[PDB]
């Protein structure tokens, strides 16, 4: 079966709550037993837009990972409702709940690219995953690595961001009473951006050196790819030069503290003369 | 009855709410309607947990489209996850027709009305969710028995009692000869908050960004360049300006807003692409090396 | 210092304030009349039972039960509750009629002569007697645990909350706490309401702990 008719994959913030809310729904499972549920989206595009999400109730073991239930009966009765909907939605792919990847993962993917024209499967996440993304999308792929490994099935990574349609996007706004520091927008916005960034840059990095680590010992299989674009970053380097700014900010600032003093300096006398004629005025119309 | 028939203040959930927006607006003007999903606690409160459509039409709205047999196919499918829902009332929407529930509405509302006593009808406006305003609204019948002895102001007791008005012609004409309408309220919780304001990992090294000194360059050429011009009317503009008053220096001075603030606008934006380039030159640099 | 002992009860505190009320007091027949004639029946209704009710209270006229017999009448519903609910707002003191008055509206006399004046006649009593209630309270709860259905059951744990009042004891609380755990439609935001009413005023560790861990585990709206 095909997995093609991606090149990306945008995802909706319908398909998190989905799940989370769907949690309780079933059974109050809450991330127990990890859940796999379908991924519902459009179709004849190259760009992946994953409408929405249902869960399927799908039970894997906390002994073992290997034993799991998939309620299959229930894919093929949702199938033909789905155009009640809307003729845009079909089955994509799947969803796992997280909080990762298994080996596993591969057996589950067989089952479900029957049903799809296009699976991937994209981890949503029950847990956002920082402020970053809460989603990752991946799809599987046979690749060889000059590790030594002769042909594996394996999950690599495609781009995910997140995107939106014009009817959702507007009720996002009115349900949320959060007003946004982070709206990215502006100045005020944009200086917020760049404190985050630098934690974000620290979140990002360590995890690249425990990585090179395992490598080395406590032996882990060599990703040839990774090891490639990492030794990129450190050849570019170069050193700073210039960028500064000018006194004119201030001169303008300065004229409009000139127009109010010199209409002050007139007003003054007239003002503060009056004061106490208009005091004693005050107290005695003030009783009645 | 005027005895026992209150009406139903709907808290609308995030995935409820962005599901009839969506499925109304795709299928314009073939109208979209379904069953709503939700729980019934109090004898007012129902919230509407999620929702799955009936078959849509060119005609839109109709009594072929709703079966007993769709509703009780779904059924089976909410024993088989363990899903509890009982329905709440049922949905619609209407790109052509208003608010006001046209002749086929009424008729598809009384059979929903038979299987739960409590039932809610929600006109959707696919249309709006395009622009930045979404006007929706929920009502429940009102029985004729009801109106005569009771009064429609009966249903407003015990309960929220907002009686909406969505403009007039139509709509409104035929909210009064109908329906009552209640008011919307939306669920919310934390969590769900939280996967909404989730922006990318990617924006964590956009900021950090060195911005080009050629586009810097670009703002920096078009900045000095408009400050000239305005440079001299804020010449001319010092010589009087004795008196307060900064709208009537802008008529004097010449269009709307002072030269001085024109120039300062200016200033400001340069600020903005330099305070990102400069920042960004030193803190990329040091923190690779 | 015998009469001390009295006030300090609360039967004393009743006489007073009564007497100052009746006395004094100011009524006219026009606004009950005009309110009649407007609205038969509705959730305006509503509002007057209770209001005109207020504006007229402290007193122990005739004038209120036989003049707005014809409104009890024409009420169904949340509007017929409110109604009987609104004697004891008028009868505030008033310790011999309090009892007797709301007597028959009450679970020992009338009660499947509708449901919403029997709730309200529970609810009545515990108005008036509320922040004096020492003798009151016991008969409250047997009423209350009684009958329990819907309606009577909600007026009647608002009620016993209302006289109970600053008490801190597990005994009002208990009876309570009980309607509070079958998740009943109408009887969840009264009895969450009781348990607070009652407690008032000081704390009690078993008291805390009910409501907070209920309102985690509930997403129904009442009680929570």
């Amino acid at each position: 079966m095909p997995e093609l008719a991606v090149q990306k994959v945008v995802v909706h913030p319908l398909v998190l709550l989905s799940v989370v809310d769907h949690f309780n729904r079933i059974g109050k499972v809450g991330n127990q037993k990890r859940v796999v549920g379908v991924l519902l989206g459009s179709w004849q595009k190259k760009v992946l837009d994953v409408s929405n999400s249902f869960a399927v109730p799908f039970d894997e073991d906390d002994k073992d990972d290997s034993v799991w239930f998939l309620d299959h009966d229930y894919l093929e009765n949702m199938y033909g409702m789905f155009k009640k909907v809307n003729a845009r939605e079909r089955i994509v792919g799947w969803y796992h709940t997280g909080p990762k990847l298994h080996k596993n993962d591969i057996a589950i993917n067989e089952l479900m690219k029957r049903y799809c024209p296009n699976s991937v499967l994209v981890i949503i996440d029950v847990k956002p995953k920082d402020l970053g993304l809460p989603t990752e999308a991946y799809i599987s792929v046979e690749e060889v690595h000059d590790d030594g490994t002769p042909t594996s099935k394996t999950f690599e990574h495609v781009t995910s961001e997140i995107g939106a349609e014009e009817a959702e996007e507007v009720g996002v706004e009115h349900l949320l009473r959060d007003i946004k520091d982070t709206t990215v927008g502006t100045l005020s916005q944009r200086i917020t951006n760049q404190v985050h960034g630098l934690k974000g840059l620290n979140s990002k990095l360590l995890d690249i050196r425990t990585y090179l680590e395992k490598v080395a010992s406590g032996k882990l299989p060599i990703n040839h790819h990774i090891i490639y674009q990492l030794q990129d970053v450190f050849n570019l380097l170069p050193d700073a030069s210039l960028q500064e700014f000018v006194k004119a900010f201030y001169l303008k600032t300065n004229d409009q503290m000139v127009v109010v003093y010199l209409a002050s300096l007139i007003r003054s006398v007239v003002a503060l003369h009056n004061l106490i004629n208009n005091k004693i005025a005050n107290r005695d119309a003030e009783k009645k | 009855a005027p005895a026992v028939d209150t009406a139903e203040q709907v808290y609308i959930s995030s995935l409820a709410l962005l599901k009839m927006l969506k499925h109304g607006r795709a299928g314009v003007p073939m109208e979209v309607m379904g069953l709503m999903l939700g729980e019934f606690v109090d004898d007012y409160t129902v919230r509407v947990i999620d929702v799955f459509a009936m078959p849509q039409s060119g005609t839109g709205v109709s009594v072929e489209a709703v079966d007993p047999v769709f509703q009780a196919k779904m059924l089976d499918m909410l024993k088989q996850t363990g899903r509890p829902e009982m329905v709440v009332g049922w949905y619609h929407s209407h790109p052509g027709f208003g608010c006001w529930l046209s002749g086929v509405d009424i008729n598809t509302q009384q059979s929903f009305e038979a299987l739960s006593e409590r039932a809610v009808a929600v006109v959707v406006d696919p249309i709006q969710s395009v622009k930045g305003k979404v006007v929706i609204d929920a009502f429940r019948l009102i029985n004729a028995n009801m109106m005569v002895l009771g009064h429609e102001p009966r249903q407003t007791t015990s309960n929220l009692g907002h009686l909406n008005k969505p403009s007039i012609q139509a709509l409104i004409h035929g909210l009064n000869r109908h329906y009552y309408s209640i008011t919307i309220n939306y669920r919310k919780n934390e969590l769900e908050q939280k996967m909404l304001l989730n922006l990318h990992k990617k924006s964590w090294m956009e900021g950090l960004t060195l911005q080009d000194y050629s586009e810097h360059c670009k703002h920096n050429e078009s900045v000095v360049k408009e400050m000239l011009e305005l440079a001299k009317n804020y010449n001319k503009a010092v010589e009087e300006e004795d008196k307060m008053t900064p709208e009537q220096l802008a008529i004097k001075n010449v269009g709307k807003q002072d030269p001085k603030r024109h120039l300062e606008e200016h200033v400001d934006v340069l600020m903005t692409s330099n305070i990102v380039q400069c920042l960004a030159a030193m803190l990329d640099t040091v923190v690779f090396k | 210092p015998l009469k001390m002992i009295k006030i300090l009860s609360g039967e004393m505190a009743i006489e007073l304030h009564l007497q100052f009320l009746i006395r004094n007091n100011n009524t006219d027949l026009m606004i009950l009349k005009n309110t009649k004639d407007a609205v038969r029946n509705s959730v305006c209704h509503t509002a007057t039972v209770i209001a005109n009710s207020f504006m007229h209270c402290g007193t122990t006229s005739d004038q209120f039960l036989r003049d707005n017999l014809e409104w009890l009448a024409r009420a169904t519903n949340w509007a017929k509750f409110t109604a009987t609910a609104s004697l004891g707002v008028i009868h505030k003191g008033h310790e011999k009629e309090a009892l007797q008055l709301m007597a028959t509206y009450l679970p020992k006399d009338t009660s499947p002569g509708s449901a919403y004046q029997e709730g309200g006649g529970l609810y009545a009593l515990g108005l008036i007697h509320a922040n004096h209630g020492g003798d009151i309270i016991d008969y409250l709860l047997n009423q209350l645990k009684n009958a329990s259905n819907d309606i009577v059951r909600h007026g009647g744990s608002l009620g016993l909350g209302l006289a109970a009042m600053g008490t801190a004891r597990q005994d009002v609380y208990d009876l309570l706490k009980t309607n509070l755990y079958q998740d009943d439609a109408v009887t969840g935001e009264a009895a969450g309401l009781a348990l607070g009413l009652v407690m008032l005023g000081s704390k009690n560790t078993q008291a805390i702990e009910d409501m907070v861990g209920y309102a985690q585990e509930t997403q129904h709206e009442k009680i929570l």
